[PDB]
RNA sequence: GGGCGUGUGGCGUAGUCGAGCGCGCUCCCUUGCAUGGGAGAGGUCUCCGGUUCGAUUCCGGACUCGUCCGCCA
RNA sequence: CAGUCAAGCGUUCAUAGCGACAUUGCUUUUUGAUUCUUCGAUGUCGGCUCUUCCUAUCAUACCGAAGCAGAAUUCGGUAAGCGUUGGAUUGUUCACCCACUAAUAGGGAACGUGAGCUGGGUUUAGACCGUCGUGAGACAGGUUAGUUUUACCCUACUGAUGAAUGUUACCGCAAUAGUAAUUGAACUUAGUACGAGAGGAACAGUUCAUUCGGAUAAUUGGUUUUUGCGGCUGUCUGAUCA
RNA sequence: UCUUAAGGUAGCCAAAUGCCUCGUCAUCUAAUUAGUGACGCGCAUGAAUGGAUUAACGAGAUUCCCACUGUCCCUAUCUAC
RNA sequence: UGAACAGCCUCUAGUUGAUAGAAUAAUGUAGAUAAGGGAAGUCGGCAAAAUAGAUCCGUAACUUCGGGAUAAGGAUUGGC
């Protein structure tokens, strides 16, 4: 399944939910629809955290999430940090990120082997990225796109990359990550498509404009059948 | 001709007119309805305004963006020594209103309390109800009949109280006395408590609690005579304007040829009597205790006085009321607090408020630093300190 | 709460108190007071104003 | 604001009245925007509508490609410049006025934005914190 | 704003309730200082309703254009 | 601006909404008509500012009707409590566009308001052009430059004292007068009711915001004769210090 | 061809000269009764009543742009008298 | 000091005259400063602000060839 389900009125999930093989986080500020697709879908096997990151109701684009490990902004307060510690399981581990780009989840593109980041990130950041994530770590654009998180949407089976990319670009990235990409549109032709939805292993959440063909798409490249 | 654009009117009409007060001590015009199921208490209290601080807590608001998260607020406080009761007032009620039939005092009346009936203290003989405290010392003779007169007349008992000036850093000495209404019980109930009251305290956390939405009824601050432009707000003229431009333009038309009561017009701004309502208190602090700026997540042995005292004001040694926001009336004027007229749910009147950090820095500049000792650990040794 | 140190002198920063201020480099900067605020604004070197944490580290005093 | 509102916006202190020339942050082309609405704006005799961060304007393309100037086109503040106040209490401001072009309902013309946004403009438009580098 | 009149082929123009000519150019024939001749195409008669049997034609409305008269001390 | 009658329009159907031929009124925000008052002078356009009033209601409150399924809209009632904007051009009133908004309703108060302002226009004397005239000169034709005086009196209004009520002091009562709050968005209800579909509400609840008002100065910003501290120029006190 | 002494030539223009008129087209602006460039059956332009052009100059009149600012949003504060 | 019988300070000389005292309300007159915006004000940028000396670099259209021109636009300046 690719879910349909909004955030109030917006077709933005993954601007609003950060989804990995592990656990999942959504805004508190949410609706009842919104709680209940995640809830039904996922089940209890995978715990949902209704988290707030650095004061604000974004937490995709503000936190870079995997598996392994969670990284979140220097501006993530002390009792968020903490209530993430309390709720999520001992296998990941949470650590605060310096960083003037601040915003992981629009700098890193990650999955649970490869990683695509901002070319200009720190290096430190990148080691840190490497170590809390266990990644290997890329610097590269999606057609000079630099916001690879916001700009693709990434899973271990496949993945979604900007629809105005060159092909040869295309070639480039799935080889260098190893999974086949395709170009393609989510929410009636938005063009970010990160932002635009959430996918793991057994689930993509999408919102209710993405048109049948997009959600085709979504389920054949991510192969969630 | 009509006005060619409209635009809302300057000032409210209902605070008029913008005159001096009639005393420094602003009256209570009402007081909350009485129920007589209640225990015998008071309707309201007596404080001077201190000085205002800053706190941060935790706010908890389901539904707000700013649900759980850390807000820092501007708070007032208002020193509040206990009260002392001396005397009772019954009012009967006649077809032209309420009228006051007897006063009943207390047998010992302080020094403070009896420089209220003098403009010359220094200069007396100091005979003030001495004959009083000579129809006392009887048996009873000349004093259950007027308390059992009050008992069998008089449908509302009002408290005389006075404030103990003496405990504050204010340099009056002459106490200030009013009339509280007691909202408990019978007639006889209420007179009972006042006559075991006499010559006693009363303190402030007998009247108010934590999170209890309340009324300052204060004076304002003076400002002497003012132009037009800042007593009403009304727009500066353009700058090439003859004989001046901080003016109202038309102060009327040819007909009707007067002056209207609605012209907006120079005059006394300032030191009006005003009541404002809805004031939630945060803290009612005890002066018989350290640590009255330390919450439970600060912990911290300091009292709520700043560094350097209050500004103008010095040492709040006594109890005090945290109350959140700006009241009327400037520092070191009496204050009467009252209880709210009305039930307000709201679901902010209702709102369980718990303190983080209170600010204990200087007023009297850019302090840096809570506490000396906070200071010395930063400083490090002075050439002054050896 | 949290309480933040000064960009320019290293003076500690309690709740509600200073100014804060984002550059265009995107590099946020914390003022303990207008003074301190004045002074990054003109441009001076923390380095060389006496007062300061950073002077005080560099000149060995009281370290 | 209005329409594509997600959620509300606590009062921010006013800084771009009408006539205000900001930073165009985007990548679509234009070099600055020049505000002429306020969306969302009171009526006061004499009162010039002014705008803060994360509010929706109407603005003009004074300086920048052909095919944006001389029309009128919506824009979000997203760089405010003018000191304002938060709710934990901290005042801060950016250096320079900067803004966004979008549609009616809210998404960006443009693809990428340069430079930080503020908070309370990422929170109340979803496109906006998609396309930014850096919330702060 | 109001009044009065006006609207035809690509262009100009004739119309009593029963759309013609000229100009542009389609073809053919016919000629230095490049003509002429013969068959062509070309309209929702500004539009919408009613009358009639049928309205370019009569009437009503709308659009459009062109004229004339209009604010203050 | 409002009625009465109703031949017709409205698929059908006079009156949901309109309404010809006729006819009865109201108003003095149009322009006329008249010459009553003022020529020993009532300052004459427009704008700015500010108050109040009217309702023939643009919006907001509650309702009735529909050619009201929903959404949007139209007609009407009680209603003047409350609001009715920012600009380009023009001296303008008016107009015409851009845009926001719940809406950008109409008017009066000596065509409100010049000892309140302004002086762009008009409306002196300078000057140019066009037309007219032989000429001096004329032109609600065009253009440019052109002194805006006085309040200290009475009343009114805004504030401030105050004799006399045996004296003085404290605490009060309340006749009368004034009065104030306003409007919107988002989430949810809900892609629900309704509908064939396209489309698509409302009540309750929550969080904010607009306009207005009353305070206040903990914080932020502004202000500096704190001439508080430091720096700098020129000169003077022989230099230094000051 | 009539009439007249002869019929506005070269140039110029909604110009300080154009009633209609806020003329029509373009440009300038988000929007322009303003400005500029064109057009000309020009109420009523025009040749020492001087026509057209023109560098430099102007306390002359007008439009736009950059810088600048309390002119303004929207006012606040200080000094002397 | 400085280009300078500019402005500012001083020497010789000459005055110390202009009803005064006390407070520091409004509105004035004169002088000033203002966050963010930058003519949205107004008939109209009225008024105010901005620029400013000197050295070096660089300087357009047009022109009666003389100018425009300090065009515009940049950099520097103390003390030892
Ligand atoms: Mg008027
Ligand atoms: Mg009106
Ligand atoms: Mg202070
Ligand atoms: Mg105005």
């Amino acid at each position: 399944m690719a879910t349909r389900t909004q955030f109030e009125n917006s077709n933005e999930i993954g601007v609003f939910s950060k989804l990995t093989n592990t656990y999942c986080l959504v805004a508190v500020g949410g609706s009842e629809n919104f709680y209940s697709a995640f809830e039904a879908e996922l089940g209890d096997a995978i715990p949902i955290v209704h988290t707030t990151i650095a004061g604000t109701r974004i937490i995709g684009r503000m936190t870079a999430g995997n598996r392994r490990g969670l990284l979140v902004p220097t501006q993530t307060t002390d009792q968020e940090l903490q209530h993430l510690r309390n709720s999520l399981p001992d296998s990941v581990k949470i650590q605060r990120v310096e960083e003037r780009l601040s915003a992981l989840g629009n700098v890193i593109c990650c999955n649970d082997y490869v990683a695509l980041v901002h070319p200009d990130i720190d290096r430190e950041t990148e080691e840190l990225i490497s170590d809390v994530l266990g990644v290997e770590v890329f610097r590269q654009t999606i057609s000079g796109n630099i916001l690879v998180g916001s700009y693709c949407s990434l899973s271990n089976q496949g993945g979604l990359v900007h629809p105005q990319t060159s092909v040869q670009d295309q070639e480039e990235l799935s080889s260098l990550l190893q999974v086949p990409l395709v170009a393609g549109t989510v929410n009636r032709g938005s063009s970010v498509v990160g932002a635009g939805m959430v996918v793991n292993d057994y689930l993509a959440v999408t919102g209710l404009d993405t048109t049948a063909p997009e959600l085709s798409v979504i389920e054949s490249i991510f192969r969630l059948q | 001709s009509h006005r060619k654009y409209e635009a809302p009117r300057h000032g409210h009409l209902g605070f008029l007119p913008r005159k001096r007060a009639a005393s420094i001590r602003a009256r209570v015009k009402a007081f909350p309805k009485d129920d007589r199921s209640k225990p015998v208490a008071l309707t309201s209290f007596l404080g001077y305004k201190a000085g205002m601080t800053t706190i941060v807590r935790d706010l908890d608001r389901p539904g707000s963006k700013f649900h759980k998260r850390e807000v820092v607020e501007a708070v007032t406080v208002v020193d509040t020594p206990p009260v002392v009761v001396v005397g009772v007032v019954g009012y009967v009620e006649t077809p032209r209103g309420l009228r006051s039939l007897t006063t009943v005092w207390a047998e010992h009346l302080s020094d403070e309390v009896k420089r209220r009936f003098y403009k010359n203290w220094y200069k007396s003989k100091k005979k003030a109800f001495t004959k009083y405290s000579a129809k006392y010392a009887q048996d009873g003779a000349g004093i259950e009949r007027e308390l059992a007169r009050i008992k069998k007349y008089a449908s509302v008992v009002r408290v005389l109280v006075h404030t103990q000036i003496r405990k504050t850093p204010l340099a009056q000495k002459k106490a200030h006395l009013a009339e509280i209404q007691l909202n408990g019980g019978s007639i006889s109930e209420k007179v009972d408590w006042a006559r075991e009251h006499f010559e006693k305290t009363v303190a402030v956390d007998s009247v108010f609690e934590q999170n209890e939405m309340i009324d300052a009824i204060a004076v304002t601050k003076g400002h002497g005579f003012e132009g037009v432009t800042h007593r009403w707000g009304t727009k500066k003229l353009p700058r090439k304007t003859h004989r001046g431009l901080r003016k109202v333009a038309c102060i009327g038309a040819w007909h009707p040829a007067h002056v209207m009561w609605s012209v907006a017009r120079a005059g006394q701004r300032g030191y009006h009597s005003r009541t404002s309502i809805n004031h939630k208190i945060y803290r009612v602090g005890k002066g018989d205790d350290e640590a009255n700026g330390a919450t439970s997540f600060d912990r911290t042995k300091k009292t709520i006085t700043p560094m350097g005292g209050f500004v103008h004001y010095g040492e709040i040694k006594n109890d005090f009321i945290m109350v959140k926001g700006c009241i009327p009336g400037n520092r070191k004027r009496i204050v009467t607090l009252r209880k709210s007229l009305y039930t307000n749910t709201s679901r902010k009147a209702l709102e369980e408020v718990s303190l983080k950090w209170i600010d204990t820095a200087s007023k009297f500049g850019k302090g840096r630093f809570q506490t000396p000792a906070e200071k010395h650990a930063f400083m490090g040794t002075l050439k002054k300190d050896l | 709460m949290k309480v933040e140190i000064d960009s320019f002198s290293g003076a500690k920063i309690y709740p509600g108190r200073g100014t804060l201020f984002v550059r265009g480099d995107s590099k946020i900067f914390r003022f303990q007071n207008s003074k301190s605020a004045s002074l990054f604004k003109q441009r001076k070197n923390p380095r060389r104003i006496a007062w300061t944490v950073l002077f005080r580290k560099h000149h060995k005093k009281g370290i | 604001s209005g329409n594509g509102a997600q959620g509300t916006k606590f009062r921010i202190s006013l800084g771009l009245p009408v006539g205000a020339i900001m930073n165009c942050a985007d990548n679509s082309g234009a070099r600055n925007l020049y505000i002429i609405a306020v969306k969302g704006s009171g009526s006061r005799l004499n009162r010039l509508p002014a705008a803060s961060l994360g509010d929706m304007v109407m603005a003009t393309v004074k300086k920048g490609k052909p095919e944006l100037r001389k029309k009128v086109m919506p824009a979000i503040v997203v760089r405010q410049a003018k000191s304002w106040r938060r709710r934990d209490g901290v005042f801060l401001y950016f250096e320079d006025n900067a803004g966004v072009i979008a549609n009616p309902k809210g998404e960006m013309k443009g693809s990428a934005i340069t430079g930080p946004v503020g908070k309370e403009c990422a929170d109340l438009w979803p496109r906006v914190a998609s396309n930014s580098g850096v919330v702060v």
